[PDB]
């Protein structure tokens, strides 16, 4: 609850390589004392640079 | 299981560290493209017994 | 005549003038390669010029 949850993930294990292909992003936001967990696909469409 | 051991006379189990690295690099890579060749990579590491 | 980036990426430059009407210019940090080995080049990489 302090400030927020944050996260800091590394692109190495993802192998940010040329024929390492596009990525997609989708978050499992689980709720306490309700259990009706939500999932969201936001920012998902990666950007083939 | 992938057993690896470097023994100076083959009868002397030495200490140290070792890392077995394995990578789907390509079928018939030309490598004039200059991009990195590794398709997959699954690195495992372990200190010697 | 080489130069380098200012604070804002930018660069300003005069260029000498005794030539015919048409002039076409370009600048790099890399160098030009028109060097593909095979016409498929699923392998590919680019840097903006
Ligand atoms: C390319 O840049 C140079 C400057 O680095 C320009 O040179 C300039 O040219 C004019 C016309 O020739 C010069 O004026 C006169 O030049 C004669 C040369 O014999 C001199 O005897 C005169 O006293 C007078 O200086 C001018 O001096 C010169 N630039 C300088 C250093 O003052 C050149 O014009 C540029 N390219 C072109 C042709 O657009
Ligand atoms: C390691 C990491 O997570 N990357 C950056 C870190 O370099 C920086 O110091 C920090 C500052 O908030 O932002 C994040």
């Amino acid at each position: 609850s302090h400030g927020c949850f944050y996260q800091q993930v590394k692109t190495k294990v993802f192998q940010l390589k040329r024929k390492e292909y596009e990525m997609k992003l989708h978050t499992e936001a689980q709720i306490q004392e309700e259990g009706t967990v939500v999932e969201l696909t936001g920012r998902q469409s990666s950007e083939i640079t | 299981n992938v057993s690896v051991c470097g023994l100076y006379t083959y009868g002397k189990p030495v200490p140290g560290h070792v890392t077995v690295s394995i990578c789907r690099k390509y079928s018939d890579a030309s490598d004039c493209h200059g991009e990195d060749s590794q398709a997959f990579c699954e690195k495992f590491s372990g200190q010697l017994n | 005549s080489n130069a380098t980036t200012d604070e804002h990426g930018l660069v300003q430059f005069s260029i000498n003038t005794t030539n015919v009407m048409g002039t076409s210019l370009t600048v790099r940090v890399n160098y030009k390669d028109r060097s593909p080995c095979y016409g498929y080049q699923w392998v590919s990489e680019e840097h903006e010029e």
